């Protein structure tokens, strides 16, 4: 039954500070290693800090050493981490995870939360319809942050769908389209971080 | 002080025998683990101490240690085995914590033409003031492709943006989009849009266009 | 004299209550438990674990982390542990100081002086009750002769200040505080050094060293406790030749100790089979300070440690 | 791999440094004996000095005989023996080159001080002159010997500072005859081949982590450290009588942080040594236990030797 | 599903004000003295009281000492006290301040009420100040009065709304979004499996939620399981099971959204803090008739 649950995720804007928590159960967290290691968007994974309570020593990543602080409530069983001085690179999935005293590797993992940094502000996504010419879709428009969730029928068409992963723009936005293909159709957009759901219908050219 | 993994990505097919390597900058004797990561999950420890296997680990999954050069071995490729992978290295003498760059093992099939498919701005967007124009290559195979957009028969640059899909679990396909971003004022300077595809499944390049606003 | 702590555990008079003895003969083991039997005995005073062995066990045996401000331990009221870190410690206050050698007894020292100022001042973060998880006998002494040793420095300390902020009275103000702290440590009712010790011949003869060295000093011993013992003969397993050998050897030296030792309150502990770390362990092995422990009746708790 | 014994420290021609250290009561005295043992009957023609540093001594007791600030001959051998320094007597004969002595004399630290004048004094004896070859240390357990091997460090930090206030308030060059004694001993500790601290430590939770924090504390002080003696193992499975309830769990548990205790120390010589049923005391009793610090112990072949010691 | 236990209240470390209530006899005071051992061992380093506002007093019976109206600590616990307000006694005390009637006031039908929610006010005027307890456990009277009790803070604040001053409407107020947040105060409702309670059990959360009142946990007390008694026999405790068994059912599926906590009917006396205490343990580990049927008659006589 050993967990490590994350929280306290979310927008952040450049220069802020933010305080993630990572929650442990089936395990006394005090004799153990407790990580946390970020991912970047479409990059790898980065170990940024680490405690072990039974020898009162702390270690950081030189990219966020000084902004960053980790710390452990061994009565919570909850350990922390203040991040400080955000900016845009500090941007990622940051999951807490489980190291031994005499194993270094990480054996149990969190299910990560999202950390993203910028000065764009919480905006729903505009849904425009990639009406068939057979293939057709829904373009999901400047947004932010991530994530967005797209369904098709309310779940119920699901074969043939192609969910493109986010681009973001210029703009400082994100956008992408969920296409599916049927025989020559409503798509449901979910964008929890503005607490929006739009449905839009997708049907041929009037002409 | 930096863990070079190689391959950076790799093809195969199931029941073929595949090895990624990580080369360590100085000895860190026998400390380094290996990861199995999925998309939108957390890594999973499959070796630790370079050799030793992990509880719950399927025994297809092996470690060996060459000096400062660490293998992981999957002796014969199952469905669930395609991902990618980190090795990590734990010296003794300290305590960082250091990643490779990673390895995506993917799988191989055969080749696949795109169906190419185009998509003008919608009514309601350009009601809005702009106008993106999407280009769909839907279940190709392999990866690599091309896209370039020609306005009027001029080739564009910066003003695209692509999109592709991970594999496809079944079709093992990938799919991709690219989006043409323009204002409307310069959408409606021109009359035909088409988006160029290069692939190897291809004999010769096709093109898919349309004329703005005919319908 | 009965061989249990009861009477040590009930008493409403002692604050300063020393835990000491050779190295590994269980100490922290020790003074956990007589923490926690005298703060579920008297839910009504404010207790304080310290650790003055610069290799701290107190966080590591409860499964906590403690540091140099006083932390209430997670399942109790009225315990509290205490770990300083003279590093850090200093910082608040010359990293090379916090290397000296010594520094550990003067913080540990330090610390004894601002709780005394607090009770006779009647205000402040306080407790009525201090144990300490002290270091192996050797440091301890040290320690515990620093009355005498601060005293005899501070009078020399004395002309060769007035040689060249008003400094003689500082001097003089130092002399009272440590001259409280003698009577205070001196005194049978209020401080008491409970010895820990193992049946074995080592032990033995360190064990004896300490206790006239601490008479010496006019300290109170009348506590010892005998740790990790066989009873190999209540085991109801008649085999194993190395715990009936090992056991014969510690039944020897019991004897000698319970001579010996008639005017002190010779209390046995088993060796047991589990862990003794964690509240609900400590609490349970921590019961046969009280109350006597019997081979042949209470032989199961051996076994009944929590894993 | 790393053999799992102290055979190449035992047979070394270059270490003149040893100290035996760890968390109380882990088995340091015997250990340290054991070694010392080792090292004289194997290395005849020099002379060996097993000095207690920790205060409380137990070399007497271990040997039974009196030992002392001033270095005698084990009875029994010829080319080892023992030191347990006096504060009090140390000082004294500094007094009598006597108030200082005493007061002094019961100051915290002053074992560490003593203990690292001996240090000095014998540095000076080697450069000039015939003396002991190696000097074993019967150290204090973990927090004090830990300050005990920073001295180096801080008496040099600390001789900085003297020396520019001394020279401003007010014998000079007395301050530059010990900042370079020092700066000579630091050499030497920080020499992996001079110098060599060998950790002993039991397999139980308690002993575990103490064990791993000190290991790194000296690495960091740049202090040879690849030796650790894990002592009292009661290796159950092998007693051939495979009973006693306690013996089989307090085995299970120990066997369960042994293989810890293997897979983070690959790079150590690894030391097991069993639970004996008499009384590692004696010339006799602590030779027979010290062979198995030379010789890896094998239960299954000598597992009656844990029965054999005098009574 | 709802875990059928009252763990994660009392492991709370929210919720200021707990009131335990419903029908008569269907076991308030017997869960109330349960539920604030239960806090009190799983939060030693909070203080606990645990008031009785029914007129007729039981905790003093309960526990076998004397509780009154100054809160008094439970023999036994370190951080439990219990209070039983003696309305004469309350007036007689008040009224020498006064110099520094009383007996017909403390007569009137209400004064129980008014008295019972002037002990509230004294400790939040302590609390929103450095001038008590972190949580307060009510063993109420049954449901009809508790309903007036509840409604009180409402009751006072309109009657003033439409009406030194300032301060009492100020405490009210206080107490009134004290007593809506769900997370400092919450109604645990006690019933039987039988025709009767259930009724008045329906009746009283209904009439609780429209106050804003929270209430997610339920006890349903004295359940024979007499499908698990080892006897299989004796008629009247088949039948009656059969019956209990019947509600039971119905209760589940009702209030699938409440914690619904099954406590079974004891052989021996739940009386004194070590009976009590062996009894509690079931509100916060669900009581299974297979394994722990033993504890119906291991209760000390
Ligand atoms: N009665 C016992 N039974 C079983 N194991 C014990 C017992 N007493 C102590 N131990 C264990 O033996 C080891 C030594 O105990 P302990 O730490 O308390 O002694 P110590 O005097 O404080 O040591 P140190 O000198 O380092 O401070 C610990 O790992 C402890 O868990
Ligand atoms: N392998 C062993 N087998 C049996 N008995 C042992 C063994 N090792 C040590 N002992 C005994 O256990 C006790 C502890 O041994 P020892 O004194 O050498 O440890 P220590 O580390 O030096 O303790 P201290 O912290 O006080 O300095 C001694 O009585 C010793 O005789
Ligand atoms: N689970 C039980 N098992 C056995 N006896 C019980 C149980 N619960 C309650 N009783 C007994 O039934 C009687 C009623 O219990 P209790 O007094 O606690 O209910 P009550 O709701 O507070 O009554 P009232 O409305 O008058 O205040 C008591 O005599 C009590 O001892
Ligand atoms: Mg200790
Ligand atoms: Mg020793
Ligand atoms: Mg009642
Ligand atoms: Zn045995
Ligand atoms: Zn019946």
């Amino acid at each position: 039954e050993v967990q490590l649950v994350e929280s306290g995720g979310g927008l952040v804007q450049p220069g802020g500070s933010l305080r993630l928590s990572c929650a442990a159960s089936g395990f006394n967290l005090y004799y153990y290693s407790i990580h946390w290691v970020r991912q970047a968007p479409g990059k790898g994974l980065e170990w940024v800090a680490s405690i072990s309570p039974y020898s009162s020593s702390t270690s950081y990543a030189d990219s966020v050493k000084g902004r960053f602080t980790i710390s452990a409530d061994t009565s919570k069983n909850t350990a922390y981490l203040q991040m400080n001085s955000l900016r845009a690179e500090d941007t990622a999935v940051y999951y807490c995870a489980r190291g031994r005293w005499y194993r270094r590797a990480l054996d149990y993992w969190g299910q990560g939360t999202l950390v993203t940094v910028s000065s764009a502000s919480t905006k729903g996504p505009s849904v425009f319809p990639l009406a068939p010419s057979a293939a057709l879709g829904c373009l999901v428009k400047d947004y932010f942050p991530e994530p967005v969730t797209v369904s098709w029928n309310s779940g119920a068409l699901t074969s043939g769908v192609h969910t493109f992963p986010a681009v973001l723009q210029s703009s400082g936005l994100y956008s992408l389209s969920s296409v599916v293909t049927v025989p020559s159709y409503i798509c449901n957009v979910n964008h929890k971080p503005s607490n929006t759901k739009v449905d839009k219908k997708v049907e041929p050219k009037s002409c | 002080i930096q863990m070079t993994q190689s391959p950076s990505s790799l093809s195969a097919s199931v029941g073929d025998r595949v090895t990624i390597t990580c080369r360590a900058s100085q000895s860190v004797s026998s400390a380094v683990a290996w990861y199995q990561q999925k998309p939108g999950k957390a890594p999973k420890l499959l070796i630790y101490s370079a050799s030793s296997l992990y509880s719950g680990v399927p025994s297809r999954f092996s470690g060996s240690r060459s000096g400062t050069d660490f293998t992981l071995t999957i002796s014969s490729l199952q469905p669930e085995d395609f991902a990618t992978y980190y090795c990590q290295q734990y010296p003794y003498y300290s305590s960082l914590i250091t990643f490779g760059q990673g390895t995506k093992v993917e799988i191989k099939r055969t080749v696949a033409a795109p169906s190419v498919f185009i998509f003008p701005p919608s009514d309601s967007q350009l009601k809005s003031g702009t106008a993106s124009v999407v280009c769909l290559l839907n279940n190709f195979y392999p990866r690599e492709a091309k896209v370039q957009w020609k306005v009027d028969n001029a080739l564009q640059s910066g003003n695209s943006q692509e999109s592709v899909t991970e594999q496809d679990s079944k079709d093992s396909t990938y799919s991709l989009s690219s989006t043409l971003t323009l204002s409307k004022a310069d959408y409606e300077k021109h009359k035909v849009y088409a988006c160029e595809v290069t692939h190897q499944g291809l004999s010769s390049p096709v093109t898919k266009s349309f004329n703005r606003g005919e319908c | 004299v009965e061989p249990n702590l009861h009477s040590l555990i009930t008493s409403t008079t002692h604050k300063w209550i020393f835990v000491g003895g050779k190295g590994g003969v269980g100490k922290t083991t020790s003074s956990c438990s007589i923490a926690i039997q005298m703060a579920l005995s008297q839910p009504n005073k404010q207790f304080l674990l310290i650790s003055t062995n610069p290799a701290h066990n107190l966080s590591d045996a409860f499964g906590e982390k403690f540091g140099k401000d006083a932390r209430k331990v997670t399942g109790m009221n009225n315990l509290s542990c205490m770990e300083i870190d003279p590093s850090a410690a200093l910082k608040d206050m010359a990293d090379l100081t916090g290397s000296i050698p010594g520094i550990d007894e003067a913080l540990s020292f330090m610390e004894v002086m601002k709780h005394i100022k607090r009770q006779e001042q009647g205000e402040g973060e306080t407790f009525d009750t201090v144990i300490f998880d002290t270091a192996p006998t050797g440091h301890t002494l040290r320690f515990l002769q620093l009355p005498n040793t601060l005293s005899k420095l501070l009078e020399k300390f004395g002309e060769i200040t007035n040689k060249l902020v008003d400094i003689s009275g500082k001097l003089n103000e130092l002399k009272a505080n440590v001259e409280t702290i003698r009577q205070q440590f001196t005194d049978p009712d209020l401080t008491t050094f409970v010895c820990v010790c193992i049946s074995e011949f080592l032990s033995l003869y360190e064990t004896e060293r300490l206790i006239q060295e601490l008479i010496s000093y006019d300290m109170d011993v009348n506590s010892i406790i005998v740790n990790q013992l066989l009873f190999a003969e209540n085991d109801q397993e008649h085999n194993c030749k190395r715990c009936q050998a090992r056991w014969k050897m510690q039944k020897k030296y019991l004897d000698q100790i319970d001579e010996l030792y008639e005017d002190f309150h010779v209390v046995k502990m088993p060796l047991c089979a589990g862990e003794i770390r964690g509240l609900n362990n400590l609490t349970k092995f921590s019961q046969f300070l009280n109350k006597e422990y019997n081979p042949i009746t209470d032989g199961k708790v051996i076994y009944e440690l929590e894993d």
